[PDB]
């Protein structure tokens, strides 16, 4: 019974490719084969085009309930 | 003012659950038993050691089946919880010396209504 | 024991006793030990006596462990060895490797021939490689996520009889079957030509054929030509058995008997 | 690392269409 | 006295330790971070029976770290003033009495015992005993006592005895 978008604001995608390419950079897992790149931002870039960030968003209603998303379920702009 | 005497503790230790030390002791062997096995795992410290030495010394009854009737022997009465705990661990003889250990046994009960659980007790032990 | 404090009684045979050797008055080297004895390592201990110093056995400057052979503290003695003795079908093998030099030795062993090897993507992992065909070869990244506890660690003589033993009959199995190919690895380019260039000589009967790629071990491939239009339907083979439209069966000839009643529809 | 998962791959079916009537070999004995 | 509450905490796990062992990791975080210790709310912990579930883990913004706000339930033994237990005595000194009531040693001075008790420091194992020699209380037994008073040296609990009420001795 989710009635947010199910499309992914600029905000949530910035967001979640800088909370990745952190976490990347701390020696983290990654969820996508590297063709031979280094930068994290740009391996997070392509796990997001590859849909397998293993992140899920919380979109707080203003009266106080929230609907988790996961970045492979709703639709992504860019 | 926190005294166990006059039935008396903080709301949060008032909603707790009574163990026996029987239990506490099948518990921790159980536990032992588990972390034992699964090789490449830390090891028990010596604050486990000490207390299953200290509750291995005063098991009453090995026998899960024999705590389950103790307790649902003495559920069925209106005593608090904590009066669960000490009655049923320190197992004493006549009704008098259970009643000076525990204040509050005082005027609670009849004579003969606390002397015939502790003998039931006494001989639920094995 | 009064000056040095070390006597010949504390140090015995056997024991390995440092000797830091710092100099040589003619072959040997005469140096200090750790209880301030005068350690002197004769030729013996260097196997060089009309020759250069052993410098190779006794560390030169440094402190070189030795079997301790000899108390000679009070005599200004060190009997320290400068030798390192003197201190002191289905064919599953072991591995104390990289990847590349690896694939060196696996050619040689015929089909069935199990071996494990660590894994080079993390830590307290493992890879076990089974022989599959001509080349072929399934690298289980065991954690092929292969779910499995901590306690086999201990022991790993069941992981290859419980899920590579069976699995190696069945791919096996495979391997003696009629129409078997190879195709140079099984290259996509090269299996499609021979479906068309087979059917013209029999127009009427469509045969098949089964082959296994190289670059994606355990995907086998099964083609047939409906019609003068090429198909292609991969298959991977379980640890139980395989799996064909999604079913698994117990036996192989199981796939193969309801594989021929089934391509019939016009799909 | 140059030696990723092989046996977690999803295998796709390709669709299609080929109205051909029955005409092809029977079945065999599973024995 | 031994009690099996319900109890919570939150735990930062870095993030090397993603991956498929991600729940496994924070379990045996979890299990190497409240077993022996103590506090001044609940008392003093002895282990972990089981763990009811794993919150979801919300990343701090700006940092790798994320915090998973998990129940356990594990027991804990706060002894109170006034109860009473059996524990084993450890050691007879002119001073006082050394026992032992689990993870907490507590201590009896000659004051509380009665004046029948007397010493026995020519014997070679300090001991007390009657002026008629008839029972006798040495180390190793089984011996009653009561928590008069309760004490916590910065997570080391450390409570205190006595022995004026009668009743209190070999069962």
């Amino acid at each position: 019974k989710r009635i947010t978008t199910p499309y992914m604001t600029k905000y949530e995608r910035a967001r979640v490719l800088g909370t990745r390419a952190l976490q990347i950079a701390m020696c983290a897992p990654v969820m996508v084969e590297l063709e031979g790149e280094t930068d994290p931002l740009l391996i997070a870039m392509k796990e997001l085009k590859a849909r397998k960030i293993p992140i899920i968003i919380r979109r707080y209603l203003p009266d106080g309930s929230y609907e988790d998303w996961g970045v492979d379920e709703l639709i992504i702009s860019d | 003012e926190e005294d166990a005497s006059q039935l008396i503790f903080p709301k949060e230790f008032e909603t707790a659950e009574t163990l026996l030390n029987s239990e506490v002791h099948m518990l921790l062997e159980h536990r032992k038993q588990q972390n034992e096995s699964a090789e490449d795992e830390q090891e028990l410290s010596e604050v486990f050691m000490k207390t299953l030495n200290y509750t291995a010394r005063f098991s009453r009854f090995k026998n899960r089946e024999t705590i389950a009737s103790v307790r649902s022997l003495l559920l069925q009465k209106k005593l608090h919880k904590f009066e669960l705990a000490c009655l049923a661990n320190l197992c004493p003889e006549t009704a008098e010396e259970s009643k000076a250990l525990i204040p509050s046994l005082e005027g609670r009960f009849e004579d003969e209504e606390l002397q015939q659980i502790l003998d039931d007790i006494q001989t639920k032990r094995s | 024991n009064m000056l040095t404090k070390e006597t010949p009684e504390t140090f015995y045979i056997g024991k390995l006793i440092i000797c830091n050797v710092t100099g040589i008055a003619h072959i040997g080297v005469k140096t200090r030990l750790d209880n301030g004895v005068t350690g002197f390592i004769p030729t013996k201990f260097l196997s060089d006596k009309v020759v250069k110093r052993p410098e190779e056995r006794v560390k030169v400057g440094m402190t070189v462990h030795c079997r301790i052979m000899k108390i000679d503290i009070e005599k200004f003695s060190a009997d320290l060895t400068c030798r390192t003795s003197d201190l002191m079908i289905a064919h599953p093998s072991f591995h104390n490797i990289n990847f590349k030099q690896a694939e060196k030795m696996m050619e040689t062993m015929d089909q069935g021939d199990v071996i494990i090897r660590p894994s080079s993507k993390g830590e307290n992992h493992l890879t076990v490689t089974w022989k599959v065909s001509d080349g072929i070869y399934q690298h289980v990244d065991v954690r092929a996520t292969l779910w499995i506890n901590s306690e086999e660690f201990e022991d790993l003589d069941e992981i290859v009889a419980r899920y590579v033993q069976p699995m190696a009959s069945f791919a096996r199995d495979l391997l003696n079957h009629k129409y078997y190919q190879d195709c140079s690895g099984g290259d996509r380019k090269k299996l499609e030509e021979l479906l068309i260039k087979t059917k013209k000589e029999k127009p009427t009967f469509i045969p098949y054929f089964i082959c296994a790629c190289k670059e994606l071990p355990g995907k086998f491939l099964l083609g047939y030509q409906p019609r003068g239009k090429p198909r292609i339907e991969y298959v991977t083979v379980t640890p139980e058995g395989f799996r064909y439209r999604g079913q698994i069966f117990p036996t192989v000839n199981g796939l193969f008997r309801w594989f021929k009643d089934h391509y019939q529809d016009p799909v | 690392g140059a030696t990723p998962a092989y046996g977690a791959w999803s295998p796709s079916v390709g669709s299609g269409m080929t109205p051909g009537a029955a005409g092809f070999s029977p079945s065999a004995a599973s024995d | 006295m031994f009690y099996h509450i319900s109890l919570e905490h939150e735990i930062l796990l870095h993030p090397r330790y993603f991956g498929p062992n991600l729940l496994n990791t924070v379990k045996q975080k979890l299990f190497t971070e409240v077993e022996g210790t103590c506090t001044g709310k609940y008392g003093f912990v002895i282990a972990v029976t089981t763990i009811d579930n794993i919150g979801a883990g919300v990343i701090q913004p700006g940092r790798g770290f994320v915090l998973y706000p998990v129940k356990y339930k594990a027991i804990v033994f706060r002894p109170f003033k006034g109860e009473v237990v059996d524990a084993v005595v450890t050691q007879v000194n002119k001073v006082g009495l050394f026992t032992e009531i689990g993870p907490m040693s507590c201590f009896i001075s000659r004051h509380s015992i009665p004046s029948e008790m007397e010493f026995d420091p020519n014997s070679n194992p300090p001991c007390y005993k009657t002026m008629d020699e008839d029972i006798v209380i040495q180390q190793d037994d089984e011996i009653r006592l009561k928590i008069v008073g309760t004490r916590v040296d910065k997570n080391d609990i450390f409570a205190i005895g006595s022995l004026m009420d009668d009743y209190l001795g070999l069962v």
